[PDB]
RNA sequence: UUCUCAAACUUUAAAUGGGUAAGAAGCCCGGCUCGCUGGUGUGGAGCCGGGCGUGGAAUGCGAGUGCCUAGUGGGCCACUUU
RNA sequence: GCUCAGGGAGGACAGAAACCUCCCGUGGAGCAGAAGGGCAAAAGCUCGCUUGAUCUUGAUUUUCAGUACGAAUACAGACCGU
RNA sequence: GUCUACGGCCAUACCACCCUGAACGCGCCCGAUCUCGUCUGAUCUCGGAAGCUAAGCAGGGUCGGGCCUGGUUAGUACUUGGAUGGGAGACCGCCUGGGAAUACCGGGUGCUGUAGGCU
C-alpha cells in the first residue's frame, strides 16, 4: 500500500484574462469569469509603465480568479475538454504544477454574446498534497520536505491517471 | 612626453586606485599580463624563474609593458612562440597624479590622474616564466634583459615549484600519481581528504 | 599673509603642570536630575521619620 | 576643519558585529540596574533612542538615577586639561554591568572569610595581593638524555 | 545554468534568526513590549497570562520573565476539564472560558486570595472589572499574551481572558474582541457572549444538523453521541464545570512510576565508528572494481 | 580553480593606547519611614542603632583649597607616523 | 496583516519586457534627499483609526569657554491618540 | 530516555539530501451553523475528531557545505622603546619587550531554565 496522505490533488485553478486595457473591454471581461466560475473576480493593477504595450503605472491590465475544491475540478473538466484532453511536455512546471490556455471562452459553456465579445484566458492547475498548507500559515510555518514535493514527472502521470490525458512532446 | 620615473618611484602616498572617487584615469600600456603558450598543460613547463623585487618602490605600467615585450622578444627568438609562458604578476592599480603649471601657484594643488603604477614590496614577484627544464639559462638571460627596463634592484630567482603552482617540484610527481592533484589549465587542483565521498569516487574510477 | 591654522603641540605639557585633576570626589552626591516621582516619595519618607521615632 | 556633528566617525563604533545584527536579545532589557552600579557604555546601533555620545563609548561610570527605559550614569570624560565627572541619560541596550569591581568583591568576602576564619585559630594569612615574585630556586631534571642541540639554519630565498 | 544563491559565500554571511523565530513560535517584536519591566520597578515581576489554543488543547499559563528563561507560576490545561464534567469539547469558546476560570482560581488558591476576589460567579457576559479591596492584598494583575493568533472578534484567546477576568484576575481588556460585539454600530450585546461561554453556538449547530441529515451529525459530533452530551444538557453542564472549578481549583500532579529507563532514540554514531565507515566504503568500492576488472 | 589589489572595502586582527576596580564613602546583621512601586513587612530608596581595622597590589610623594593677576594669543626645529 | 531586489520553471494573445501561478531568495530592495550606520511576523509594503508636530516646569547631552542658539536624550505634571 | 507550552544564550542550533519515530503531545486532517475574514473557509477565525505520520516536528546519518574550536601559518608579518647601526637613497639589520591573519590540517555538530506530561 502507498500512504493515503500522499493523495496528489488540485489546490486551485488560477484563471486570468490580461487584455492590456482599462474601462469597457476590461469590466465586461470581469462578467466572463463570473459567468464561468460564479464568483467576483479580482482586477489586477499594472507593475509599472511600458509605453510600447499600452499600459501605465497602477492601470488595470487584467482580471484574475482563484477557484478551490468542488468547482475547480469541474471547470478544469470544461477547459481540458477545449484542449481535447491533451497537453505537452513543456506545459508542466518543474515545481510540479501544469497549465494551458484557450483562444476563446465560447468553448467553455458560455454562448456567443454580440455586445460583450470574445476573451481567450489562462488555466493553471496548482497541484498540491495534504500538508502543503504548512508553508503559508501565521503560526508554526515550514518547508514541506523533499520526498513530499510534486515533481514534473509526477504531475504528468497524475493528469494521465485522472483525465486519461495523452501527453505528447514539443 | 610623460615625467621621468624618478618623480613617481617611491611608494609615497596611500594606495589610490581607479575607483568611484578617482574617475578620469587613462588605460594603462599593459593589458596582456601573460603571453607565450599560456594555453599549456602543467606537465610540460616544470622550470619557473621569477624576477623578484629587492626594493620597496613603484614600477610604472610602461616599465612593466617595456619588460613584458623585452622578455617576450628574446624568448620567442630563443625558445620559439610555444616553448614558454610568461606572466606579469604585477597589475598597475595605484593611480599616479600630475600637477600641470600650464597664473595658479600651489593653490588647489591636487593632481589629475596622469597614469597608473604597480606598488611593489621587497621579495614580491614581478614576472614569472614557466618553460621546459632544458631552457634554464634562457629564462635567466630573458629576465636579466628585462631588469634594465625597471628602476631599483631586481633579483632573478629560480623557484623550487612546478611551473605556476605553490607545491614543490621534488614532491609534484607523487602528488599527481596518488590522485591528490588533477591538472586544470595552467595550474593544478588540490584535492583534500575532506569533501563528500562521491568526490573521491570519480577520482578512483 | 597666511598663518598656522591649528596645533595641540604645547597643550599636553600645559595640562600636566598643575596636573590633570580628578573632580572633587565628595561623598553624599547631589540629587539634581534624579526623577521627581521617586524624589517626591523619598522627600515624604524623610518628612515622616518623626512619625516612627519612639518605635525606633 | 572636520565636519562637526554628533555621529561622525561612528561608522564602526555604533555598527553591529558580523552576524550579530537584527533583534536585540531580551536579556539586555531584563537585568536590573541599582544606584552606584559600575556600568560600562557601548552604543548599540540598532536602537537610535537614548544613544551615548561617541566620547562615552568604551567608558565606565556608575548609575545615579534609574527611570523606565534608561539609567542616568556619572562618567569621566576629560576635556582639554582636567577631568569632568558628568551625567548622561543612556538607554538599557548601550549599557552592561562591568565585571571590573567583581574581582574586588569576590576577594573582599574571601578576605572577610580568611579574617573571620583564623580570628580564633591564630594562623596569620596573606590577604594583600603579593605581586608576581622572583621564582624561587628549583631542579630541572634531565631524564638521562642530553638537551637537544639547536643550531641556526642556513639561508634560502622562498618565492 | 544560473548563479547558485546558496554557495559557500551564502552561509558565511548568513545570520540565523532566534531559535523560536526559526520554529515560528515567538514574535520577538510582540514579546519585547509584553515582557520588559520599567527599570525603576527593579525585579517587580511583570506577569503575562499566556493563552495558546492548540488543535486538541487550550494552554493557559501565567509567566514572569527572569534572565534564565521565564518562570511559569500557574499552568491551566483543557485536558483537566474532564475532572469537572466537560468530557469532550475541550477546544471551543466555552472550554476556553473554563480553562481561564481554572487558571484564575488555581493561582488565587496558592496566594491565599481564594475567599477575596470572587468576581462574576453567575456568568453575565458584561465588561467586569476586578476592583482592588482597601485593606486586603491588591488584585493580581497580569496581561493577555495572545502569541501569533489573529485577534479578531470572538478569538478563543479572549474566552480564556474573560474566563480569568471573572475568576478574579485584574487583566486590562475591551469587549471589542468578545463575540457579540455589534461592529456595524459599535455596541456589545452581552447575551450573545453568554451564548458562547455557556456553549449555545455549538448547541444550535447540533440542533441544525439534528434535522437536515442524521448521517452528517454522526460525522461532525461523533463523541457528543458517545460521551452522551445532548444540546439541552449543554448550558447546565458548564455550570457543573464552573461550580466544581471554583470549589476545588488546586492541581494534583500524576505520581511518577518506576520506569525501565530504556532507549527509543538512536545514539550519536561516535568518531571511531564514522572514521571506520569511510574506510569500509572505500575498501568496498575498490574490491568490487578489481573483481569486475 | 587561478593572477593582482583598496584613504573613502572587509570576515579576521595586533603593538602602543583609553575608561573602570584595587575598601571603613567598605563590610555585615537589626529596626523604622514612604503620598513611589505592589499578588505579597512586595520592590526600591531614605533613615536611625549596631558590629567587625591584617588600612586589604608595587613604587614614590605631604596635601587640599580660595582670591587677585601679568605676559602671551606671528612661533619654529627634530625622531616617529602623515 | 504582509514581504523586498533578483533569479528559475510554467501559462490565449504575449515577445527581451503586460497579468497570473509555484519555487528560490540574509536583504543583494525599500526607508523624500548626500553618504554612513540601523532595520525582515520591521523601521519596508498595503490598509484601518488618528493629531504626541498639543500644553507645561526643570535636569542632561552635543559644539562648548564647559556661554548662547540650533539639534537632541532621559524624565516628571497634564490632556489625548492608537 | 523523549515531547509540549513559555523561554535564556541565539548556526556546536543553519542548510541540502537520506533513514528511523513507541506512548503522549504536536501536527497534517475534516467541516462552514455561529464568531470572523476573504476573488476562493487556501490564509485567518470558528466547529469538530473518520483517517495518517506522508509532511512539519524530533533523533540519527553524510571522508557533506557552513558555523564552532584548536594546531599550522609563525615568533612569520606588524609593533613599543633604543643606537654617532648599515645604506646615496629606497629601505634593511640588531638591542629591548609585545605579537597577528588566510590557505593547509584535526576535533566538535546545541547547551539549558520554569511548568506540564508520556515511557
Amino acid at each position: 500500500k502507498e500512504n493515503p496522505m500522499r493523495e496528489l490533488r488540485i489546490r486551485k485553478l488560477c484563471l486570468n484574462i490580461c487584455v492590456g486595457e482599462s474601462g469597457d473591454r476590461l469590466t465586461r471581461a470581469a462578467k466572463v469569469l463570473e459567468q464561468l466560475t460564479g464568483q467576483t473576480p479580482v482586477f489586477s493593477k499594472a507593475r509599472y509603465t511600458v509605453r510600447s504595450f499600452g499600459i501605465r503605472r497602477n492601470e488595470k491590465i487584467a482580471v484574475h480568479c482563484t477557484v478551490r475544491g468542488a468547482k475547480a475540478e469541474e471547470i478544469l473538466e470544461k477547459g481540458l475538454k477545449v484542449r481535447e484532453y491533451e497537453l505537452r511536455k513543456n506545459n508542466f512546471s518543474d515545481t510540479g504544477n501544469f497549465g494551458f490556455g484557450i483562444q476563446e471562452h465560447i468553448d467553455l459553456g458560455i454562448k456567443y454574446d454580440p455586445s460583450i465579445g470574445i476573451y481567450g484566458l489562462d488555466f493553471y492547475v496548482v497541484l498540491g498534497r495534504p500538508g502543503f498548507s504548512i508553508a503559508d500559515k501565521k503560526r508554526r510555518t515550514g518547508c514541506i520536505g523533499a520526498k513530499h514535493r510534486i515533481s514534473k514527472e509526477e504531475a504528468m502521470r497524475w493528469f494521465q491517471q485522472k483525465y486519461d490525458g495523452i501527453i505528447l512532446p514539443g | 612626453g610623460r615625467r621621468p620615473a624618478r618623480c613617481y618611484r617611491y611608494c609615497k602616498n596611500k594606495p589610490y586606485p581607479k575607483s568611484r572617487f578617482c574617475r578620469g584615469v587613462p588605460d594603462a600600456k599593459i593589458r596582456i599580463f601573460d603571453l607565450g603558450r599560456k594555453k599549456a598543460k602543467v606537465d610540460e613547463f616544470p622550470l619557473c624563474g621569477h624576477m623578484v623585487s629587492d626594493e620597496y618602490e613603484q614600477l610604472s605600467s610602461e616599465a612593466l609593458e617595456a619588460a613584458r615585450i623585452c622578455a617576450n622578444k628574446y624568448m620567442v627568438k630563443s625558445c620559439g612562440k610555444d616553448g614558454f609562458h610568461i606572466r606579469v604578476r604585477l597589475h598597475p592599480f595605484h593611480v599616479i597624479r600630475i600637477n600641470k603649471m600650464l597664473q595658479t601657484g600651489m593653490r588647489g594643488a591636487f593632481g589629475k590622474p596622469q597614469g597608473t603604477v604597480a606598488r611593489v614590496h621587497i621579495g614580491q614577484v614581478i614576472m614569472s616564466i614557466r618553460t621546459k627544464l632544458q631552457n634554464k639559462e634562457h629564462v635567466v638571460e630573458a629576465l636579466r634583459r628585462a631588469k634594465f627596463k625597471f628602476p631599483g634592484r631586481q633579483k632573478i630567482h629560480i623557484s623550487k615549484k612546478w611551473g605556476f603552482t605553490k607545491f614543490n617540484a621534488d614532491e609534484f610527481e607523487d602528488m599527481v600519481a596518488e590522485k591528490r592533484l588533477i591538472p586544470d589549465g595552467c595550474g593544478v587542483k588540490y584535492i583534500p581528504n575532506r569533501g563528500p565521498l562521491d568526490k573521491w569516487r570519480a577520482l578512483h574510477s | 599673509a597666511k598663518s598656522k591654522n591649528h596645533t595641540t603641540h604645547n597643550q599636553s605639557r600645559k595640562w600636566h603642570r598643575n596636573g590633570i585633576k580628578k573632580p572633587r570626589s565628595q561623598r553624599y552626591e547631589s540629587l539634581k536630575g534624579v526623577d521627581p516621582k521617586f524624589l517626591r516619595n523619598m522627600r515624604f519618607a524623610k518628612k515622616h521619620n518623626k512619625k516612627g521615632l519612639k518605635k525606633m | 576643519t572636520n565636519t562637526k556633528g554628533k555621529r561622525r566617525g561612528t561608522r564602526y563604533m555604533f555598527s553591529r558585529p558580523f552576524r550579530k545584527h537584527g533583534v536585540v536579545p531580551l536579556a539586555t532589557y531584563m537585568r536590573i540596574y541599582k544606584k552606584g552600579d559600575i556600568v560600562d557604555i557601548k552604543g548599540m546601533g540598532t536602537v537610535q533612542k537614548g544613544m551615548p555620545h561617541k566620547c562615552y563609548h568604551g567608558k565606565t561610570g556608575r548609575v545615579y538615577n534609574v527611570t523606565q527605559h534608561a539609567v542616568g550614569i556619572v562618567v569621566n570624560k576629560q576635556v582639554k586639561g582636567k577631568i569632568l565627572a558628568k551625567r548622561i541619560n543612556v538607554r538599557i541596550e548601550h549599557i552592561k554591568h562591568s565585571k571590573s569591581r567583581d574581582s574586588f568583591l569576590k576577594r573582599v568576602k574571601e578576605n572577610d572569610q580568611k579574617k573571620k576564619e583564623a580570628k580564633e585559630k591564630g594562623t596569620w594569612v596573606q590577604l594583600k595581593r603579593q605581586p608576581a615574585p622572583p621564582r624561587e630556586a628549583h631542579f630541572v631534571r634531565t631524564n638521562g638524555k642530553e638537551p637537544e642541540l639547536l643550531e641556526p639554519i642556513p639561508y634560502e630565498f622562498m618565492a | 545554468f544560473v548563479k547558485v544563491v546558496k554557495n559557500k559565500a551564502y552561509f558565511k554571511r548568513y545570520q540565523v534568526k532566534f531559535r523560536r523565530r526559526r520554529e515560528g513560535k515567538t514574535d520577538y517584536y510582540a514579546r519585547k513590549r509584553l515582557v520588559i519591566q520599567d527599570k525603576n520597578k527593579y525585579n517587580t515581576p511583570k506577569y503575562r497570562m499566556i493563552v495558546r489554543v492548540t488543535n486538541r488543547d487550550i494552554i493557559c499559563q501565567i509567566a514572569y520573565a527572569r534572565i534564565e528563561g521565564d518562570m511559569i507560576v500557574c499552568a491551566a490545561y483543557a485536558h483537566e476539564l474532564p475532572k469537572y464534567g466537560v468530557k469532550v469539547g475541550l477546544t471551543n469558546y466555552a472550554a476556553a472560558y473554563c480553562t481561564g476560570l481554572l487558571l484564575a482560581r488555581r493561582l488565587l488558591n496558592r496566594f491565599g486570595m481564594d475567599k477575596i476576589y470572587e468576581g462574576q460567579v453567575e456568568v453575565t457576559g458584561d465588561e467586569y472589572n476586578v476592583e482592588s479591596i482597601d485593606g486586603q492584598p491588591g488584585a493580581f494583575t497580569c496581561y493577555l499574551d495572545a502569541g501569533l493568533a489573529r485577534t479578531t472578534t470572538g478569538n478563543k484567546v479572549f474566552g480564556a481572558l474573560k474566563g480569568a477576568v471573572d475568576g478574579g484576575l485584574s487583566i486590562p481588556h475591551s469587549t471589542k474582541r468578545f463575540p457579540g460585539y455589534d461592529s456595524e454600530s459599535k455596541e456589545f450585546n452581552a447575551e450573545v457572549h453568554r451564548k458562547h461561554i455557556m456553549g449555545q453556538n455549538v448547541a444550535d449547530y447540533m440542533r441544525y444538523l439534528m434535522e437536515e441529515d442524521e448521517d452528517a451529525y454522526k460525522k461532525q459530533f461523533s463523541q457528543y453521541i458517545k460521551n452522551n452530551v445532548t444540546p439541552d444538557m449543554m448550558e447546565e453542564m458548564y455550570k457543573k464545570a464552573h461550580a466544581a472549578i471554583r470549589e476545588n481549583p488546586v492541581y494534583e500532579k500524576k505520581p511518577k512510576r518506576e520506569v525501565k529507563k530504556k532507549r527509543w532514540n538512536r545514539p550519536k554514531m561516535s568518531l571511531a565508528q564514522k572514521k571506520d565507515r569511510v574506510a569500509q566504503k572505500k575498501a568496498s568500492f575498490l574490491r568490487a572494481q578489481e573483481r569486475a576488472a
